[PDB]
């Protein structure tokens, strides 16, 4: 979460608003976004879509904190001649397979293209802490760390900036690969060593430069990034390296299985994901299918050879994907299917068991009364209303109504109606009012997620 | 001095808690376009909640009037308490008829229980009512806030409760032809 | 035991009761505790109701100090804009089975959720004593350590804050490894 | 500006970047860029710019107590030829 403030009675003249980061991969464009010539070099500019660097992505809750708030300006009063000050609170994530004991990495906080604004990079060997896989750096049952509030120089933010900061309720987050130090083992006695001899900036882009990286998202939605140990052709040493097939690599790099002949992941089919190369990876696989006779890859799977840096990206084929690719949205019948159970209905929230993987790709719900006619009256109608969809400890999605309508419960005034509550997957929500002031739900691509009538619900 | 052409605003708080008590302020809206028949009484309807809307624009034509109070008649009171936005569906009819140039009265019913923002704005957007020429009337539903309305309207007099012998229609279309030759 | 005063002819306008110091161990809620979703993913929030972590809890004597005192505020007379210094008297103490020969930790004190009152960690390999198991570190016989009075920038909390503390009469104590 | 050291050899370089320097002309010199030493650990591998293409390129005197100064004689002559030149060390 951060927190804008109008750099220094002030006690209401501050936003703070919630957020939700992940780790992102970028890819290339459709084919017209304007690129230097030096893009056809040999090296220069070709990233081939997606290359070694972390940089995780960042968003800001668009829904409301006070009541009839609009405008980040007048809520907080900031005129062109002003300045704002940023804060937050963040928290280090290792995602990988190894742990760092030491010194962190070097984010520089982003907004927009280019314009930085900051660069964290708490002391080095301050933390005895360690960052190990799968685990938040200061362990989630603790205090996360927060940005330039515990520092002389804040973070400078202008009016042209703030506004920018408005537009897009987003910012980045660029991080270095210098870790600290490596722990190693120790025959003698034993023993688990923090080696000031063996530091990861010199042992790492071997592994980046004689290996086969391949992006999934089954765990959860969130890009994990895997290297096989692939063989390269040039390399006599590499050669060294026993076969890898993209089948075998997908079974130990992630954990997929042949239950019963199928290789399938904890579940979904491999057929169930799509494969993306990189233009490289691309052809060295396409001539392989070639010599293979084959149009579908997941037939031959089972006979792929993996050569180094080649990279693959294998994501859940059900939801939509957007430039950074991330969980966005999927399709209006899966989201769907995710919520046709339910649990509890009441005139003041619904109580549902929707699906952890679905659920991500919501925004909010819109909350409305068809009439026994055909009348689209909506409770929540501002954009910003859709804050609603709550979460028991239970895993049980708990809805709303009474959040957006005077703290006081449903109005039935004839038990007949409709009372229509729809869905907003990412992709679709938006977060601005239009080129007027329409801080409706007008403009807006729902899905029907529910559809009781008055005497059907209590 | 005195006129003769009054511009009522019937700015209508929709919110659920205020849905109730709707059919009075439909009453207090019907009693009064019963009341003031001058082909000058150009009546205007609004209704806001989570966002008001203009039921009735700003004419004087029973054709449409009656049209509005029909409407009014089938309302779900339902939705947020955003007074202001009402406020302002008013000042904007005003504005766009000559600002000062015109003699409004505009007639807000709710419960005059705001929250958040709602109070300033509410107050604010207030102020830029009578800062067109024109009068507010905070006509409340329930044991609504006099303290708010008060800070709404005019004065702790414009703050006429529904609930009354006539109290509100009789004060009020008093006040206002007490401005009429 | 700590001690609350007006930041700075005063003696009677602080207040200084006792404190029941434990060692925890926090589990989960019951079941509706509102979680963001990050907490049924892998690793991510599922800190498994307890985990690796030492943070201790204070209670500050909810009793009596003087005669008819009523509302801290009163007592020392801290007024909106105001400024309380907070002070106490604390022990570091060893639990485990193993002994530290010298850099004690880093613990932190915290009130409420989040509102970290201070940090303390006092220097390191200034002391050469032993933190043995089973035993309070200013040994039980010698003068309990002191928080930020042995320093140039004390404890600040300010009226809203100093309310708070009375709300609860309770503040916490985490400590690194 | 917005500059990145790019290796074009056959060797990589591990740590301290070169010392490059800005010149105006034939000898009018407007500044010595030679960002710290170690304080970088990335690696100018090959075929490859530092500042990864896909990341954001370093910039001059703007991340610093001494700007680059120019006086109208010479930005005079820089818009009379629209171009600097760029020396590095080894
Ligand atoms: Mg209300």
């Amino acid at each position: 979460n951060i927190i804008l403030s109008k750099n220094e009675d002030s006690q209401t003249r501050t936003i703070s608003k919630n957020t939700s980061t992940s780790r992102t991969h970028t890819s290339e464009v459709h084919g017209n976004a304007e690129v230097h010539a030096s893009f056809f070099d040999i090296g220069g500019s070709v990233s081939a879509g997606f290359s070694n660097s972390n940089s995780s992505t960042v968003a800001i809750d668009h829904s409301l904190s006070l009541a009839g708030e609009r405008t980040w300006a007048e809520t907080m009063g900031l005129n062109t001649a002003d300045t704002a000050r940023l804060n937050a609170n963040i928290r280090y994530v290792n995602t990988g397979t190894a742990p760092i004991y030491n010194v962190l990495p070097t984010t520089s906080l982003v907004l927009g293209k280019n314009q930085t604004l900051a660069t964290i990079k708490a002391k080095e060997n301050q933390l005895s802490q360690i960052l190990a896989p799968n685990n938040y750096y200061p362990s989630k049952n603790l205090a996360p760390i927060a940005l330039n509030a515990q520092s002389s120089t804040p973070i400078t933010m202008n009016y042209n900036q703030f506004l920018e900061l408005e537009k897009t309720k987003q910012l980045r987050l660029d991080t270095d690969q210098v870790y600290g130090n490596i722990a190693t083992y120790n025959f003698e006695n034993g023993r688990v060593r923090v080696d000031t001899g063996s530091n990861w900036s010199e042992v790492l882009p071997q592994i980046q430069e004689t290996t086969a990286r391949i992006i999934f998202n089954g765990k959860d939605l969130n890009l994990v990034e895997r290297r096989i140990a692939a063989v390269n052709p040039s390399d006599p040493l590499e050669t060294t390296k026993p076969d890898m097939t993209l089948k075998e690599a997908l079974k130990i790099a992630f954990g997929f299985n042949e239950p019963n002949g199928n290789l399938q992941y904890q579940g979904k089919d491999i057929t169930e994901f799509d494969f993306n190369f990189d233009q490289q990876t691309s052809q060295n696989i396409k001539n392989q299918l070639a010599e293979l006779n084959a149009t579908n890859i997941y037939t031959v799977l089972d006979k792929i050879k993996l050569n180094a840096k080649m990279n693959i990206l294998i994501r859940d084929k059900r939801f939509h994907y957007d430039r950074n690719n991330i969980a966005v949205g999927a399709d209006e019948s899966v989201v769907k299917e995710a919520h046709r159970e339910v649990i509890n209905s009441s005139t003041e929230g619904l109580l549902l068991n929707i699906d952890k993987d679905i659920r991500k790709i919501l925004s909010g719900y819109i909350v409305e009364i068809e009439d026994t006619e055909g009348l689209k009256e909506v409770i929540n109608d501002r954009y910003d209303m859709l804050n609603i969809s709550s979460l028991r400890q239970d895993g049980k999605t708990f809805i709303d109504f009474k959040k957006y309508n005077d703290k006081l419960p449903l109005y039935i005034s004839n038990p007949n109606y409709k009372v229509n509550v729809y869905a907003v997957t990412k992709e679709n929500t938006i977060i601005n009012p239009s080129e007027n002031g329409d801080t409706s739900t007008n403009g807006i691509k729902k899905i029907l997620i529910f559809s009781k009538k008055g005497y059907e619900i209590g | 001095s005195c006129r003769r052409a009054f511009d009522l605003y019937f700015v209508l708080d929709k919110s659920g808690s205020v849905a109730n008590n709707w059919i009075e302020i439909y009453n207090f809206v019907q009693q009064l376009a019963e009341r003031f028949v001058s082909p000058e009484m150009r009546l205007s309807f609004i209704v806001f909640s989570s966002q008001a809307t203009i039921i009735l624009p700003l004419t004087g034509d029973r054709g449409k009037i009656s049209k509005g109070l029909e409407d009014l008649k089938r309302v779900s009171p339902v939705g947020e308490t955003y007074i202001h936005e009402g406020l302002k569906l008013a000042n904007e009819q005003i504005q766009k008829a000559g600002g000062l140039k015109t003699s409004s009265i505009i007639i807000a019913l709710t419960d005059g229980k705001l929250d958040g923002l709602v109070p300033s704005y509410a107050e604010k957007e207030a102020k830029i009512s009578r800062s067109l020429g024109a009068s507010v009337y905070c006509v409340g539903v329930l044991d609504f806030e006099q303290a708010q309305l008060e800070r709404i309207a005019d004065s702790k007099e414009q703050v006429f409760p529904v609930k009354g012998g006539f109290q509100a229609l009789k004060g009020i279309i008093n006040s206002i032809l007490a401005q009429s030759c």
